[PDB]
């Protein structure tokens, strides 16, 4: 299960989300909850992404944060 | 002339040395400072007038430099 | 394109995350609230850069040894940044060589002198950043510095054995206001100031009325201070001048008012801005010189009537 990273809410990572569901790939969450800001500071740049960031998705060797290169990917991964 | 430079052929050849080249900074000496005032009715309210003594020096010719103003220096011997 | 597919690719993902920088400064540049929001940008643009940086490390322009898409993609970025802030290369030096680079490839070194080159503006001329017929230059970044050091403006304070709270360290300050005030004359003898002219005599009138205030209340501070180790302390001599303590209680009390009202504001310059601060101090301070005027000549009275005292002092 690849690891999507966003506010525990729409916001960036929306469209992203529905495709996901689209292609009944399973995914687990980082979620930042509302007065989480720290746990986000925690992980802020130990996470090793291209550029650290949110929205992030993170699977087979595949570091992505802009929500442009997350999208993609998910994109690709269906060939699209 | 017309400022308060003295008729004088030696302080006209001098002034005139001090003005026509200036790819070098001047160094003027006077015993009477008349010299200082001259300068000062040339340039007007440009003049801005300081000392190698004074204690705001460091501070006040980074203000002249930055804003065109026309400096004197008023100790020479002390630099 | 690169070498390969995965070259080709990693091009175009640099084509992508540059422009993600190169927009988000066109985005806040035709904003009204750009002069504020580049404070917070210049700080997270670190972070993207320095990837930039270490990419750069052990590679002659970005993506190998020879010249590619998105090298010419950060240049712009770069020369549009560098008009913004002039030291946005300054902090990372593998990055103003990378811009150097490109502006020293022969072709387009030749290119910017040449007649082809469409030198500025660098945004619509309807931005507010670099928009409009001619770039201007140095008396704003100093401005900006003059500002900067006082919504900051930071004052020792320290209470003492009783009630009032005191303003250590006068002289930095003290200096700096004069200091920043001398620098807003000399701004007068520049060429370019006379519209963005108007807008510096509002921040000269704040600071002139800063150092009215400054004058005075080191004063108050002083004699208060004085006169504290004088009748602020004993029974004997507030017992001898009933008026005098009567008098100097009731200061006491305003002055203790006024100080914790400025001190929590947090701001010496927004002190100004406060009701009857010029006014309540030079009240203040003229009844505590009367005070001392009073004692001065209560104890040479005393020396008069045994002129021992007088050799005591």
């Amino acid at each position: 299960s690849p690891i999507l990273g966003y506010w525990k809410i729409k916001g960036l990572v929306q469209p992203t989300r529905l495709l996901l569901e689209y292609l009944e790939e399973k995914y687990e969450e980082h979620l930042y909850e509302r007065d989480e800001g720290d746990k986000w500071r925690n992980k802020k740049f130990e996470l090793g992404l291209e550029f650290p960031n949110l929205p992030y998705y993170i699977d087979g060797d595949v570091k992505l944060t802009q929500s442009m290169a997350i999208i993609r990917y998910i994109a690709d991964k269906h060939n699209m | 002339l017309e400022c308060g430079l003295d008729k004088n052929d030696y302080f006209l050849e001098n002034m005139s040395i001090v003005m026509n080249s200036q790819d070098a900074v001047p160094f003027l000496l006077d015993p009477s400072s008349h010299m200082i005032t001259v300068i000062s009715n040339y340039y007007g309210n440009k003049t801005v007038l300081l000392s190698f003594l004074e204690e705001g020096f460091v501070k006040r010719l980074e203000n002249a430099i930055r804003f065109g103003s026309v400096v004197i220096i008023q100790d020479g011997e002390f630099f | 394109l690169g070498g390969c597919p995965k070259e080709r690719a990693e091009i175009s993902m640099l084509e992508g995350a540059v422009l993600d920088i190169r927009y988000g400064v066109s985005r806040i540049a035709y904003s009204k609230d750009f002069e504020t929001l580049k404070v917070d940008f210049l700080s997270k643009l670190p972070e993207m850069l320095k990837m930039f940086e270490d990419r750069l490390c052990h590679k002659t322009y970005l993506n190998g040894d020879h010249v590619t898409h998105p090298d010419f993609m950060l240049y712009d970025a770069l020369d549009v940044v560098l008009y913004m802030d002039p030291m946005c290369l300054d902090a990372f030096p593998k990055l103003v060589c990378f811009k150097k680079r490109i502006e020293a490839i022969p072709q387009i070194d030749k290119y910017l002198k040449s007649s082809k080159y469409i030198a500025w503006p660098l945004q619509g001329w309807q931005a507010t950043f670099g928009g409009g017929d001619h770039p201007p230059f140095v008396i704003e970044k100093s401005l900006n510095r003059i500002k900067k050091f006082w919504k900051e403006a930071q004052y020792e304070v320290i209470e003492h054995s009783s009630g009032l709270k005191l303003v250590r360290e006068w002289d930095v300050l003290e200096q700096a206001c004069k200091e920043d005030l001398e620098e807003l004359v000399s701004m007068k003898a520049s060429n370019y100031y006379k519209i963005f002219e108007q807008d510096c005599l509002d921040l000269e009138s704040k600071l002139t009325k800063l150092s009215e205030i400054q004058v005075n209340w080191v004063e108050v501070q002083f004699y208060w201070l004085d006169l504290y180790g004088i009748l602020g302390e004993n029974l004997d001599i507030q017992n001898f001048l009933p008026l005098e303590t009567s008098k100097f209680k009731s200061l006491t009390s305003e002055y203790k008012m006024i100080t914790t009202r400025a001190f929590q504001l947090d701001t010496t310059i927004e002190v100004i801005h406060i009701p009857n601060f010029d006014t309540t101090l030079k009240l203040t301070i003229d009844s505590l010189k009367m005070i001392k005027s009073s004692l001065s000549t209560f104890l040479e009275r005393q020396r008069r009537q045994f002129p021992r005292f007088y050799f005591l002092g």
